[PDB]
């Protein structure tokens, strides 16, 4: 009953860490997309 | 009801792990593609 309460608290922290990690991966993917588009925009300029 | 609250969190965790793996794999591919394009521009 005590153990299971401590268990619940630790599971929530793990759930929260996974959510944060997913957020951070999305942040990264967004930057990569932005930078890709800048590189593609410049390539297109040069190819003309 | 703890046993239910525990199971709820365990299932949420399982789904998040799988989702995190899929997105990490996507990011990995996207980084490699960006680097390829950056280097192509550098090289030509």
């Amino acid at each position: 009953s005590e153990q299971l309460q401590r268990e619940l608290k630790e599971l929530a922290l793990e759930e929260e860490r996974l959510i944060q990690e997913l957020e951070d991966v999305e942040k990264n993917r967004k930057v990569v997309a932005e930078n890709l588009e800048k590189v593609q925009a410049e390539a297109e300029r040069l190819d003309q | 009801e703890l046993k239910k609250e525990s199971e709820s969190l365990r299932l949420k965790i399982l789904v998040l792990r799988n989702e995190l793996e899929r997105q990490k794999k996507a990011l990995g591919r996207e980084v490699a593609f960006l680097h390829k394009q950056q280097m192509a521009l550098q090289d030509k």
